[PDB]
RNA sequence: UCUGGUUUCUCUUCAGAUCGCAUAAAUCUUUCGCCUUUUACUAAAGAUUUCCGUGGAGAGGAACAACUCU
RNA sequence: CGCCGCCAAGGUAU
């Protein structure tokens, strides 16, 4: 194998007779798909990171050949200085105090993990629709 | 020519060059070990199969007949480079094997280290551990001196430890890293050992019968570690003039072992680089990374 | 009768997350047009979004370059009727059940087992495009397709769950403006 | 015991608190059935005891001689006093095979 | 009631008898009612909740308070007033505010993971009142 | 460069404290529950004359095939008259 | 022979599959490039 | 009745062929790994009335 | 002074032992006996399986694992 | 010396 053989570009005007979608490489009619063996833990960790705060690193191999940036919501990455969901943060802000009753002796008063929180004109239009 | 190789479906964690410079070996998260022609058209031939965990580290013995493979499945496999047949499974550790090294010269020896905090010496003929060194913190990188008397271990205590095979005692400790050590490698002379650590410091340590006693021989900079927590490995050039170490910032860093100037910073990779290797005769650099592609830089 | 490995999945149904987990089956649901046993796949696009499992099969998506679950085109992000009205060639397909439907469907599946890469009749006329359909080609589309459908007991005021009801709330729908060829009311 | 169009007694609110009356429960006297007195009426005879039984999957057992002699004494009225295989003359399996093959029978045997 | 152990159990059972009798009566009241209003599984939540509070009452009766003996503790485990494998899960270090045993079964979930009930709320997103469909709440 | 030199180490030994710590080399970990679960399920279902449980009743017909596999194991474990 | 053997093995594990077969070990990921639309669609979706 | 149980016992002892089955399975361990089957410890009459209820 | 492990739960193939100190059904190919045609059948042989269970072996845990066999 | 113990399709059309 030689890097020069795969690195050698195709001589041509890119053939703009096709569109941008059909001239793109594929194997299925929708994108080039191939299986791999990525670790599960960091995968699910950055998945939960993007699910909570909306930033994660960008996985590929041959898009730009230099890529170490963050994607999604950009400013919240540098706002939190790149923390994860499994790490104890630098502060404990906007924390939400519940009440507990874990004696397991009283009747109709035991509220542990099944506890409700301390906090607990449209009908005319909905009648006119139905 | 640059030469771009592809094949690995998952992240590549390691690659090595055959001792005679005729072929390459590479492996990673997929669990497959690929062999490559160094010259010709850079063709790919045998695939070694049988590891259930990911391949953490490949090595060749000095003869280039035996290929060792440390896996996350707690087993270190011994492979025949000639046929591609498996020889032995070193079953032993209770947790992931992080790394392995094979003693050159002296009768065949193998060292392993894992997350169970132990370091084990294996004789390929016994199917059992010879010595066990309980540390207490996870062990990440291990190498033998050329006299086959000492074991050099890097863990997460920021302190490289040296073990005496006869006394079975903690002979030496090296201070000088602020964070976990991810990769150790001896010079071809046995003279110097190269270390990578999270603190982004590449440090050369000199191991000798007569030592200054404060063996921070040299320090180099530029190599960045980040949130990916990839093991980072570094290598000595065939003549000990160049030092290469991969980084997480997509650049291959090559330094001048004397002046400490950065000779090369190379791009081309999209992701973090996990290992850089030097061809034994010619100025060729094999760069392996998490973008699942390899390059053959020529200097 | 049908096995698959991966569906078409245009970008507006994948979600805003590049990291999604997906479960699969071997023989799942029937298609709502021709009742073919495809493989339904299930995933979670977003944290405030429904699952949007699978609408149609792979073969009927391979006829007209249609995505998998919301029945839009992959090449633009438009319906089928706008596409073959802009190109003026319909590539006809029957309406009944056993008259001519599954006959030509099984034959067009039989002749397309080799490629699996391009549609059967649109390969020659998707090239002369980007003139009349590029004017309405929405980039970064609205994610309101991915939000869950409306629930009951908030219309009648009976919902005991309150805020933890996962579907939607305070959305009064309108009974004035809501299949495969025709007719579609907001598209007119 | 119960008529048609009747649900099967709905065991949530019928006899959940009702104790059973009495089993057979033969009264074993001490000083003759003393090793077997504590466990002869138990659904697991020996389970949580590594001296006599294997374990919880209840596989292999080892007893002692007075405990088994009490078992042999309680196992009368259905066990023969026959010790050797001499009462089974022409009652053996092979003699019955011969009687099957030879179109004949033993008086008191099969046909 | 069914005792199934012919024991005439020792001290102290007379001081836990009306309390556990009231918990059994409330468990019968949580078992008896129909499933109108309660959707599919939230009629099955309070029987899990009352078994959890009964096992927690025996749990902090023996381990925390050290008042009841070990023989009657094993008796209450063997009869059915407490569990044997669940208290071994409560014995572990990282968790004792557990809901029930349906969040630990990693193959009960088809995605090969644990539920969202066994997640710390301080690392989870800020306002969502999510409840387990197997266990009931968190 | 001022606090990042220990923050990257915090991230590294926080990720490696759960990377291989839970024995990546629970598989047989389902056990008993309260017995008042099956009773509540079947008292909810009953004779299946409701429209709420119509997704499950076909599954009941799917339990038709393996019924003698239950009746056989039932009649294998009948209580003896010395038991209660 | 190995072609018809794997065919008849899939047939026997399809015609008569009733007796105690494990499902699969689905620990594999799949990486499919969004090479149809993405220039600003889900900004940063490069191989997904 | 004596001679007909002798007949049946000899017919059972004569066709006593060895169990030439190659593989073994259980069909309960394969149910238990599925998320839809669960193990609990109940009373006997509840199990009997349950299976006749389900059979109806 | 060093050597240092019984149960329980999950995969892993081999079974040649009354695999089980006992013994069910079905299929085929034949002989019969009731029989009108057939499924339900009768009861003997030959040869296959299915099914309720069992035997020894590789690992991963947990259960007093530190009582202590050595 | 002591066989034997019975259901249904075959009919009040589709
Ligand atoms: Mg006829
Ligand atoms: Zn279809
Ligand atoms: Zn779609
Ligand atoms: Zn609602
Ligand atoms: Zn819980
Ligand atoms: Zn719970
Ligand atoms: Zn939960």
């Amino acid at each position: 194998p030689t890097y020069e053989t795969m690195f050698a570009p195709e001589f041509g005007p890119e053939n703009p007779f096709r569109t941008q979608q059909m001239a793109a490489p594929r194997n299925m009619l929708s994108g080039y798909a191939e299986p791999a063996h990525i670790n599960d833990f960091m995968f699910e960790q950055q998945r939960r990171t993007f699910a909570t705060y909306g930033y994660a690193l960008d996985p590929s191999l041959d898009n730009h050949q230099v890529s170490a940036k963050y994607i999604g919501s950009v400013e919240e990455a540098e706002k939190n200085q790149g923390l994860t969901v499994f790490e104890t943060g630098q502060k404990k802000t906007e924390k939400r105090k519940k009440f507990k009753e874990n004696d397991a002796s009283n009747i109709d008063g035991f509220l542990g993990p099944w506890a409700k929180y301390v906090d607990e004109e449209e009908q005319k239009e909905l009648d006119e629709i139905t | 020519p640059i030469m771009l190789l592809s094949g690995h479906e998952g992240e590549v964690y390691c690659c090595k060059f055959h001792p005679n410079g005729s072929t390459l070996a590479s492996a990673g998260f997929d669990r497959l070990i690929l062999l490559w022609n160094v010259y010709g058209d850079c063709d790919n031939y045998a695939t070694l199969k049988g590891h259930s965990g990911a391949v953490m580290e490949l090595h060749y013995n000095t003869d280039g007949s035996m290929l060792f493979s440390a896996s996350t499945d707690k087993t270190v496999a011994v492979w025949d480079s000639e046929t591609g047949e498996r020889v032995k499974r070193l079953k032993g550790h209770t947790s992931f094997v992080n790394s392995c090294y094979p003693a050159r010269r002296g009768p065949q020896l193998v060292c392993t280290g894992s997350d169970d905090g132990t370091v084990k010496l294996w004789d390929i003929r016994k199917k059992a551990a010879i010595q066990t060194f309980q540390n207490t913190y996870q062990v990440l990188a291990v190498t033998f001196n050329d006299t086959s008397d000492q074991i050099i271990s890097g863990g997460i205590d920021n302190d490289i430890k040296v073990w005496d095979l006869r006394q079975n005692k903690l002979t030496y400790t090296m201070r000088g890293h602020a964070d976990s050590v991810t990769g150790l490698s001896l010079s071809s002379e046995g003279s110097y050992l190269l270390s990578n650590a999270m603190d982004n410091t590449v440090r050369v340590w000199d191991v000798r019968p007569f030592a200054p006693k404060e063996r921070c021989v040299k320090i180099f900079q530029g190599n960045v570690h980040n949130f990916e927590k990839n093991l980072l490995r570094c290598s000595w050039s065939p003549d000990g003039s160049k030092i290469a170490a991969g980084s997480a910032d997509r650049f291959v860093y090559v330094w001048d072992t004397t002046s400490r100037r950065i000779l090369y910073k190379l791009p081309g990779h999209a992701g973090s680089i996990n290992e850089v290797a030097f061809h034994p005769d010619e100025p060729i650099i094999i760069s392996a990374s998490s973008d699942k592609r390899l390059y053959m830089g020529e200097i | 009768w049908e096995d698959a490995d991966f569906p078409i999945l245009c970008q507006t149904c994948l979600g805003e997350n590049p990291y999604i987990r997906m479960t699969k089956e071997k023989y799942g649901k029937e298609c709502k047009i021709c009742a073919r046993p495809f493989t339904v796949f299930r995933w979670c696009p977003g944290v405030r979004m429904r699952f949007k499992k699978t609408e149609v099969c792979q073969t009927c998506s391979k006829l007209k370059n249609v995505c998998q679950t919301c029945l839009l085109d992959l090449e633009y992000g438009l319906p089928i009727q706008v596409r073959d009205a802009g190109l003026s060639f319909k590539d006809d397909m029957p309406k009944s059940d056993v008259n001519k439907e599954y006959y030509t469907q099984n034959m067009e599946r039989e002749i397309s087992n080799s490629d699996g890469t391009r549609p059967v009749g649109m390969l020659g006329k998707a090239t002369s495009t980007s003139d009349m359909l590029l004017k309405l080609a929405r980039t970064t589309p609205y994610y309101k397709r991915n939000r869950p459908h409306i629930c009951s007991f908030w219309v009648k005021g009976e919902c005991k769950r309150g805020e933890e009801c996962p579907y939607r709330h305070e959305k009064p729908t309108d009974p004035d403006d809501p299949r495969y060829y025709g007719i579609n009311d907001p598209v007119a | 015991p119960f008529d048609d169009e009747e649900p099967p007694l709905d065991y949530a609110d019928n006899i959940l608190d009702v104790e059973p009356l009495e089993a057979i429960q033969l009264e074993l006297d001490p000083e003759e059935d003393a090793p077997v007195l504590d466990w002869f009426y138990d659904h697991q005879p020996l389970r949580d005891s590594r001296k006599y039984v294997n374990g919880s999957t209840y596989q292999r057992w080892q007893f002692t001689l007075p405990m088994m002699s009490t078992l042999y004494r309680l196992a009368n009225q259905l066990l023969t006093d026959l010790v050797d295989d001499n009462y089974f003359y022409l009652f053996d399996l092979k003699a019955f095979f011969t009687s099957k093959a030879l179109n004949m029978a033993i008086p008191g045997g099969p046909k | 009631k069914v005792k199934r152990s012919r024991k005439a159990p020792p001290d102290g059972w007379e001081l836990i008898e009306p309390t556990l009798d009231e918990l059994d009566q409330k468990m019968r009241e949580a078992e008896t009612e129909p499933h109108e209003g309660k959707r599919k599984v939230e009629s099955l939540w309070p029987i899990f909740r009352i078994h959890h509070q009964k096992t927690r009452y025996i749990f902090d009766l023996f381990y925390k308070r050290k008042a009841i003996s070990r023989e009657l503790y094993e008796y209450c485990i063997k009869e059915g007033y407490a569990d044997k494998n669940l208290i071994a899960k409560w014995k572990k270090q990282g968790y004792e505010n557990l809901c029930c045993l349906r969040c630990i079964q990693t193959r009960d979930t088809n995605f090969g993971t644990n539920c969202i009930c066994r997640v710390p709320k301080s690392k989870l997103e800020v306002g969502r009142i999510i409840e387990c469909t197997h266990c009931g709440c968190r | 460069s001022e606090e990042k030199l220990q923050e990257k180490a915090r991230k590294w030994q926080q990720l490696q404290a759960k990377r291989y710590a839970e024995k990546r080399k629970v598989d047989a970990q389902k056990e008993d529950m309260p017995p008042e679960h099956v009773r509540k399920i079947i008292r909810d279902h009953g004779d299946m004359t409701n429209r709420k449980f119509r997704h499950d009743k076909r599954v009941y017909l799917g339990a038709l095939k393996y019924m003698p596999h239950a009746v056989l194991k039932l009649l294998e474990n009948m209580p003896m008259p010395w038991e209660q | 022979r190995v072609a018809l053997e794997k065919s008849v093995s899939q047939k026997v594990a399809a015609a008569m599959p009733v007796r105690a077969a494990d499902k699969l070990a689905p620990a594999q990921y799949i990486r499919y490039t969004p090479s149809q639309q993405g220039v600003a669609f889900n900004s940063g979706a490069k191989q997904r | 009745s004596y001679q007909k149980l002798l007949k049946y016992y000899v017919l059972n002892a004569l066709k006593h062929r060895p169990p030439k089955a190659q593989k073994k399975r259980y069909l309960f361990r394969s149910f238990k790994a599925t998320k839809f089957f669960q193990s609990t410890k109940l009373d006997w009459v509840e199990v009997g009335l349950q299976v006749c209820r389900q059979g109806y």
